[PDB]
């Protein structure tokens, strides 16, 4: 799924 | 790094992790898409509009018999997408759990799915001349390079006339970033397209989500046959 930029 | 290669140091282990990953998250769709369930309908608005082209517009314009979700979860995209626009649909997931729970989740309509297929991509094989279009969302990540590659080239086969492979994915900004938690990479524009060309795949279109949060990865769409 969608992911927070790390 | 440019590549699966360098970046997945143990293969087997790469691929035994997501599976542990995935086997105890919840089947909702908050799970499928890691706390985002609120952006589920922009995403299957821009997705609806991105494939009604080529449904829509001929000449050799996109069959509407039959359609195969990869990765599918639960169904989030085979109930909003791809049931309302294709007569039936097949789904393959490597999670029981939410092949099941998609039996529930699909209601009414989820009775013109026509296989729950449980299986790895990396180790699926769809029929010969069998789908219209093959949906491959949020989960291209979860192969190595080369067992990509050659997925999209056994999808290649089991397009009927006209049939397109649709890719909807985050991008990386460069390089190919691993993702320790549910094991999976994330490829930049360049690697995507090259693995994409490389393996003898024709790149018909090509477009970035917008309207999405600020703070997660851009997200694009393929179309390729
Ligand atoms: N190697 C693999 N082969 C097939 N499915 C896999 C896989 N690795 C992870 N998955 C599946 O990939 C999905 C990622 S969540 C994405 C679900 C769906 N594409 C959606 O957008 O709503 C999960 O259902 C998980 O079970």
């Amino acid at each position: 799924g969608p992911k927070r930029i790390a | 790094r440019g590549s699966t290669s360098e970046v997945i140091e143990d293969e087997k282990q790469f691929y035994s992790k997501a599976k542990t990953y995935w086997k105890q998250i919840p089947p909702t769709v908050d799970g499928m898409l890691g706390g985002y369930g609120h952006i589920s309908s922009i995403d299957i608005n821009s997705s609806r509009k991105f494939l009604q082209r080529f449904l829509r517009e001929g000449p050799n314009k996109t069959g509407t018999s039959c359609a195969l979700d990869c990765g599918a979860g639960i169904g989030r995209i085979t109930k909003r997408l791809l049931l309302p626009l294709f007569r039936e649909v097949d789904m393959v997931d490597i999670t029981e759990d939410f092949l099941v729970q998609a039996k529930t989740y699909l209601g009414e309509e989820g009775k013109r799915v026509r296989n729950y297929f449980c299986c790895g991509l990396q180790d699926f094989t769809p029929e010969p001349d069998s789908y219209d279009v093959i949906w491959i969302q949020w989960v291209i990540g979860h192969l190595t390079d080369q067992h990509l590659a050659e997925f999209l080239r056994r999808c290649k086969g089991s397009l009927r006339p006209n049939g397109i492979i649709v890719i909807k994915d985050n991008m990386a900004q460069e390089g190919v970033i691993l993702d320790d938690v549910d094991s999976s990479v994330c490829r930049d524009l360049d690697v995507v397209r090259r693995i994409i060309c490389s393996a003898g795949l024709s790149l018909l279109a090509e477009e970035r989500q917008e309207n999405l949060p600020d703070e997660i990865y851009h997200v694009y769409s393929f179309a390729l046959r």
